[PDB]
């Protein structure tokens, strides 16, 4: 599949908990 | 009664479920590959209360992280992130369920709320949200998006269009959209208060004016009739040529759909329209234009009436050549008057003193559709096709399915194509309202 075969992009996503917030480095096709 | 639940099957070892790409029609199919086994994804916090905050007005639900384990047709075992054992693993299905792209809750203010079981492990769970899901795979965006725009039907209600009419198969009938339930049609007869199921993509439905094209026996109300005889006048709530699936041009064929390929005459064989769990040697009895012909089946009585014909497209994947049975193991259905033992196609080509049509003649490339023997999957009972039920390919002749349906004998079972819309991946009937029939108690 991806990353190997077709269409991905990197993706930063933003999380929130009662604790704080921050930033995880993810990936997903197309 | 109760639809089935596939529930206890999925929580069983080695449980086979046809994948949703194999099924060309179904929604999702074709963002599918989008979703992966080890991805992470935003889901429902079944095991929380009034821990997250919700002020008036808004949604009172709240998420947490889980990995996607197994795929089974649109089912998808979750697994939240912070258990060390499988205890609080659960299935959900995919195109139904709350389950979003990570980052999701946040763009709408909302904060990850650990389920009660783990909420202890820490005080802050940044450092292990970011040790677990970083460089993690999670859904594109714009996922369900691409879902929704494939739940509507092409058909909408109130449409009149030409169907065969079950009680006479060699015409078509005018009839009317009433019902749709994830894309199958119910049909309403004009001038009467019955009709059939079927698939958008069915074959046996064709537009306005198709009839008179092609050639085909027409019953409908005289104005109509009428209307049809003068070319072409168009009306608003005509089904229309681009709402219709084929597997062919009207191009392909000269202006006027003179067509010399299948001759009246040939033998072949064929899958009873009245019994798909039967294929025989068949006769073409009319050849139509635009490649549609009127076949009889050989195994039914005589009758020179023709009522009894079927029209089939010469593109059909249901229509084989002669000795497709014996050369892949088919208990075929003797013509009339023939026995399973007495009967041979170069014996009962010898006794008609006809030919049987080419194999140039028949279109059949074979996909790797990817179906399997024991697969699971949902099919609609074509006996019966107000009816889905629980199914497994019994076989696999090249593109052709044969579906058992659990719980009943071998006698029920019926011939599909691999690409026929009649079949549907696990969970379908969740997603789009259908009942489902489960085995016999």
């Amino acid at each position: 599949a991806g990353m190997a075969s077709r269409r991905w992009e990197q993706k930063l996503v933003h999380i929130k908990t009662m604790e704080g917030e921050f930033s995880v480095t993810m990936w997903a096709s197309g | 009664t109760h639809s089935y639940d596939w529930l206890p099957r999925l929580s069983k070892e080695n449980f086979n479920a046809a994948p949703v790409t194999c099924f060309p029609h179904a929604p999702g199919c074709e963002v599918w590959d989008n979703l992966g086994v080890g991805m992470k994804v935003e889901v429902e916090n079944t095991d929380c209360d009034s821990i997250e905050v919700i002020q008036p007005g808004q949604t009172p639900t709240s998420f947490w992280v889980a990995t996607i384990l197994e795929i089974k047709g649109y089912k998808a075992l979750m697994s939240y992130e912070g258990f060390d054992t499988d205890s609080h693993d659960f299935w959900v299905n995919l195109c139904n369920a709350e389950v979003h792209s990570v980052g999701w809750c946040a763009t709408r203010g909302k904060p990850l709320i650990p389920p009660r079981t783990i909420e202890h492990k820490y005080k802050d769970w940044k450092d292990f949200l970011v040790g677990r899901l970083s460089g993690a795979r999670t859904l594109p965006s714009n996922f369900y998006n691409k879902i929704n725009d494939s739940l509507q039907s092409r058909f909408r209600l109130g449409l009149n269009l030409e169907c065969v009419d079950k009680d006479r198969i060699s015409q078509v009938r005018l009839a009317t959209v009433t019902k749709i339930v994830g894309k199958r049609l119910f049909l309403r007869y004009f001038d009467s208060d019955d009709g059939f199921w079927c698939h958008e993509d069915s074959p046996i439905i064709h537009p306005v004016g198709w009839a008179t094209t092609v050639g085909h026996n027409l019953a409908a109300p005289q104005d109509y009739l009428e209307r049809m005889l003068a070319g072409i006048e168009v009306h608003e709530d005509d089904a229309t040529i681009e709402l219709f699936k084929m597997n062919f041009t009207f191009d392909e064929y000269y202006s006027d759909g003179k067509t010399n390929s299948f001759v009246e005459g040939m033998k072949l064989e064929a899958v009873d329209p009245l019994n798909l769990s039967s294929i025989c040697p068949a006769t073409v009895m009319a050849v139509l234009k635009f490649g549609y012909m009127m076949i009889r089946i050989d195994s039914y009585q005589p009758d020179a009436s023709g009522s009894d014909w079927f029209c089939y497209h010469e593109k059909s994947p249901c229509i084989f050549p002669a000795g497709f049975c014996s050369v892949n193991n088919i208990s075929v259905t003797p013509p009339n008057g023939y026995d399973s033992r007495t009967f041979t196609w170069e014996g009962y080509l010898r006794d008609t003193g006809a030919v049987a049509a080419g194999q140039h003649l028949f279109h059949r490339i074979i996909p790797d559709h990817g179906f399997e023997v024991g697969m699971s999957l949902e099919c609609a009972d074509l006996m019966d096709p107000r009816l889905v039920c629980v199914a497994t390919v019994a076989r696999v002749v090249g593109r052709l399915l044969k579906v058992h349906f659990d719980g009943w004998t071998d006698e029920y079972d019926q011939w599909l194509d691999c690409e026929s819309a009649d079949i549907y991946p696990v969970g379908w009937c969740v997603l789009v309202n259908h009942k489902l029939e489960g085995p016999p108690r």
